[PDB]
């Protein structure tokens, strides 16, 4: 059992920084950050119903 | 900059509608400047005579 803890905190964490970096290059990459927050806030919609 | 897109949603984080409403804003500006460019003009030396 700790193996498993240490082994999957290290696992979890290198998932976690792939996650954040695909981010800020996603809002570099689309503009400003307000605008990538438009577009979420649109798709935001499409996955409700509204 | 290029894009490549017959009708562009998002470039540069930026909507479908934004777009549309940016090339009207150009156009606007455009406008604007050669109708004050042309009152300049009517109000110009050359034009009194």
């Amino acid at each position: 059992w700790a193996q498993g803890r240490e082994h999957v905190v290290g696992v979890l964490q290198a998932e976690l920084e792939q996650c954040q970096a695909a981010m800020k290059a996603l809002e570099n990459s689309v503009g400003g950050r307000k605008k990538l927050k438009e577009v979420m806030s649109f798709v935001d919609k499409a996955r409700k119903g509204e | 900059i290029i894009v490549e897109g017959d009708h562009p949603s998002g470039a540069g984080g930026f909507s479908a509608a934004l777009l549309a409403r940016g090339r009207e804003a150009v156009f606007l500006r455009d406008r604007a400047d050669i109708l004050s460019l042309r009152i300049q003009a009517a109000k110009s030396r050359q034009c009194k005579t």
